């Protein structure tokens, strides 16, 4: 495993991606996996592309459910942690790709799992969250699970779209619109004077 | 209070949040995307903002009229109504705690 953690940091480093997606994995593709999405985890979404290498590695492999979970993942952290023009337009992009990776399955099987939205993602290695009174906090043992199907996918993908047509017709509001629930984006559409993609987003909402 | 030279001088007190999307002087072949806000404008700003936070009622009218100061001109008027705007967001569901900024839009019409 340590030896592993090496192989997949190096590669990555020389950007030597091909090899790291070819090579075949045999009881360690689970592994490599969490490395990757660790690493995926600790670096700046702008800056290295540990996301679109997960996504290739999936897509290789015919795993287009992971790698729709990976892209949706990565479309996600985009709006929290990225905000501007170019943050969205990946997020997009991304939330795009995650659809697409899901009409290739079949319906049956067509959903992603996510953590609901307040599930303290512990960083890997952050301290544990002391009390004032030093103890370490319980864990709260219920990260309640969503399934996502592809119509709320659709949904997502469309408040991304949206909040990039917002961004596009004015940058200034880039910061704004990443934030913003349905709600508040067809007040700013409303304001831009975007009524038909205002429209378009009551009608799905 | 007056700018009789169109100097725009109030505006080192304003920080732009959002990038106007005004497509209406296609005319300077300077494309300079993204300019950080000069640090003395951030403090400026940050000096605006500070004084709101936890405003004791002695500095009340001060504030308003320091306000209306920094509000003259078409950027400086549009900026400071954004400010006030961002002071009344914040507490729409719980109707049982007062704890919105005095200087505030819903404030001066709930008042009125």
């Amino acid at each position: 495993l340590d030896c592993l953690r090496q192989l997949v940091v190096v590669l990555c480093e020389r950007s030597q991606l091909q090899d790291l997606v070819e090579f075949p994995y045999v009881n360690l593709h689970n592994e490599v996996v969490g490395i990757i999405e660790s690493r995926a985890r600790a670096v700046d979404l702008m800056t290295h592309n540990y996301y679109e290498l997960l996504y290739a590695f999936h897509i290789y492999r015919h795993n287009y459910r992971k790698a729709g979970s990976v892209m949706f993942e990565y479309g996600m952290r985009l709006g929290r942690e990225v905000r501007t023009l170019r943050g969205l337009q990946k997020q997009v992009n991304s939330y795009l790709a995650c659809l697409n990776c899901l009409r290739l399955i079949r319906p049956e099987y067509a959903w992603i799992v996510q953590p609901v939205s307040g599930a303290v993602y512990e960083r890997p290695g952050a301290s544990p969250k002391r009390n004032y009174d030093g103890e370490s906090s319980a864990v709260p043992s219920s990260s309640q699970i969503e399934i996502l199907e592809l119509r709320d996918l659709e949904k997502e993908y469309v408040l991304a779209q949206t909040r990039l047509t917002l961004a596009k017709h004015n940058p200034s509001t880039a910061a704004i619109a990443g934030s913003s629930a349905a709600e508040e984006m067809v007040a700013l559409l409303v304001q831009a004077g975007l009524f038909d993609t205002a429209i378009s987003l009551c009608q799905t909402f | 209070r007056k700018d009789p030279f169109h100097l725009e001088l109030a505006l080192e007190y304003w920080c732009p949040t959002e990038p106007l999307q005004s497509t209406s002087l296609m005319g300077s072949f300077l494309g300079v995307a993204h300019q950080r806000p000069p640090q003395r404008q951030v403090l400026l700003s940050k000096f605006v903002r500070q004084m709101s936070d936890l405003l004791p009622a002695t500095l009340y009218l001060p504030y308003l009229k320091m306000l209306r100061g920094l509000a003259s001109g078409p950027q400086c008027a549009h900026y400071c109504f954004s400010l006030l705007k961002a002071n009344g967001g914040s507490s729409a569901e719980n109707l049982q705690a007062a704890g919105g900024s005095p200087v505030s839009w819903d404030h001066f019409f709930h008042s009125l």
